[PDB]
């Protein structure tokens, strides 16, 4: 054959993949932690926007951090032999690094940690993308085990992240809107761009509470990709 | 508007 | 005029903008910390590679905490109207969210805020580069004000990150080497993707403890940049 | 005069000294943080145990995270020449090094650094006790300017702290009845040691939610102490 | 028989216990880790101390993490029903909640969660010592299964701790003098804050580096502790 | 029984 | 080979 | 006097 270049992942195996959202929009009364509104129009969102790239999606709501450890686990278990990629949504409460359950907090690490390159062989060499809405924190505004990983993170370090009971999350209204504009001509980290960029320019917060009063947010992509993401091929 |  | 778009970062400035370069290699005797050998391979190479991109470059070489601080603030303070952008590259000791001055740490965030959109207002709007080859734990393997940040890690949160004594590490010297190749081609992140690749597939480390040996690295970018960015313009 | 020792805190000046007590009730919506039902009930008996122990007692509620960085602040810069100590309890939602104004956190540092030994001219030498109940997490089961203090946690480090919204918290119920029984007959390490008891043996939770059931608290003392502390003397 | 009161540990079982010290003085080449000059002399003072205060001593000299948490799990599964209590002492360089095995960290949880009392019958109810000797920082100046413990640090949170090359560490020095003169007379807190005036009083460092000339030190008792502990008995 |  |  |  002619010259062949490697620079952008295979996406072209039988199946583009897994698309898991986990949806916790109601919390168990001890945790103390608020419902979630307007997740559903988030969950929502993201279901018809990666049916439309050919994910085999599917959706998880009010998983306490028992059932998320145990989902993760049997799905990094799965053959993903004829899957291109893995996507896990995870639309909850948060800290830097966690991620709540309905019953408690979840290490981020855990979850992704199951699909490491040596641990999820079906998935070595395949982009595992974990798109997270959920604070950060409290501010206001042979491969590498860990290659072939991208974090889409709604907010930036430390930060809290935004979302509207009516409309969903900034973060995942945008996502979905580049995707479905985007996904058939832009890269995935353009994409991701862009999401940036609407995010950053057509949202502020307003609240009766000067402290939330005209807050600001930035996503944060986290990759640590090694080629070039377009969902389309050929 | 709400934070998570 | 005819249509227009703003998807990639303006350019075109009559300056591309400071480099500023901070080399620690050698560190006051009570830190306990080692000698850096082969940071000056990267120094080096780094000054070059950012000079063919018409970058002013600025080598500071076995800086203090206290005159990191200073100088960070001092060239925060500048009038960067003139310029494209802004590129701050740190080789020395570190841990997560912190980067070794000689005698003593600094903290990455203490550094980084004083280019934020609303402290450094030349600079508002324009891409603002950290790269950071440095330790960050010990594994082994109106706009948002953090808006335009690309924080070029040199290997994954929580995780060592490899240098060479003789050739300079492993990062930098695929760094250097892909933007030589790829600056007048290709968009940044696109750069950054290869650069992870080049990591995580051309070096393994060799070490008489088998603790340390046979280790792979994998980089990683984090983006909070709004727009495309190419080095290259019209 | 005969031999002396100075094992003891000099605890016979004019006054004890302040005891300022800050009570976080309610919190602002936007924080999403539940209302402490219970916590008047140890703001209360709190007030009337330090009351009993001479201190000059002043409670605050429901101060958001700049008030209480001001009053800190304002007490810190208060003249304490006459006074033997320093109390400051906070009663609040909180993480690990973290307690909650009623519009967002406040570090815990930030408060205390506030009285070191060389901010604080008027305190130095003098003890300064900071009682913290607080969660510190989410599990469930010359002299140096940070001499002289001593943190009373509820419970140890990155657990959660119980409190019962009709008898108040766990940890200030115990305290208040150790003082009371204990202030003018044993050491305060030692009344603290009782505390520790009285929690971990007296108390275990009760939860419709089989997660957060049955579940036991031991607290946690941190001493920075140079001296023996009985609060009565002579 | 007359009034029995529970207010001191049981220390008259047949045996004291265990006081394990790890002595961690060179450190792998790869770990870029200084030897701990003068660590030797505080092993052997400790030795010394805990040998006449009857425990049985067991020094081990530079362990690796895997054998850091071995010899630990291998302890803490031996049968202790005739010990009073169990003494572990960490010597070796440290960051806030890490000692450093030679050729990598060591979670101090994972260390001293072997130990809880649900994981260790045979000490469950008894005193369970960890007393170290590491920095925590770069700074410079049915019961609980948590419950029983006591960790004597070198240091507050977050600060460097110091180490004399010749004398040994100022907190070991310290603790072994107040152990030898009032272990017959004194409850162990009241030993440990007497170990604290002498560390903030009759210590300051010396050094050619302005940095980290002139500093002092105060260590941190952090008490979980249910009981008063007399190392004397009847 | 209330967390904090 | 060294890390930083 | 060395740091740890």
């Amino acid at each position: 054959s002619g010259i062949s270049l490697d620079n952008s992942y295979k996406m072209d195996y039988p199946e583009m993949g897994l698309c898991i959202i986990i949806n916790n929009k109601n919390f168990h009364k001890s945790t103390g932690m608020t419902s979630r509104s307007g997740t559903d129009v988030d969950a929502a969102n993201l279901r018809e926007t990666f049916r439309n790239l050919k994910y085999e999606v599917r959706n998880k709501n009010d998983l306490t951090r028992e059932e998320i450890v145990e989902l993760m686990r049997d799905v990094s278990k799965e053959d993903h032999s004829k899957r291109s990629s893995f996507v896990c949504v995870l639309l909850s409460h948060g800290e830097e690094g966690i991620i709540f359950g309905t019953n408690g907090p979840v290490d981020l690490k855990k979850i992704t940690n199951f699909f490491r390159g040596d641990r999820c062989r079906s998935l070595t060499g395949k982009p595992k993308l974990f798109i997270i809405q959920a604070c950060r924190g409290t501010e206001l505004d042979k491969i590498p085990v860990e290659a072939d990983f991208l974090y889409a993170y709604s907010t930036a370090p430390g930060f809290y992240s935004w979302r509207n009971s009516k409309d969903g999350s900034w973060f995942i209204q945008s996502l979905c809107a580049m995707l479905k504009q985007y996904a058939d001509k832009l890269e995935f980290m353009h994409i991701l761009t862009r999401v940036n960029r609407k995010v950053a320019t057509e949202f502020e917060s307003f609240s009766f509470d000067a402290t939330f009063h005209a807050k600001k947010q930035i996503p944060c992509i986290v990759s640590m990709l090694t080629k070039e993401l377009y969902f389309y091929h050929h | 508007d709400e934070v998570d």
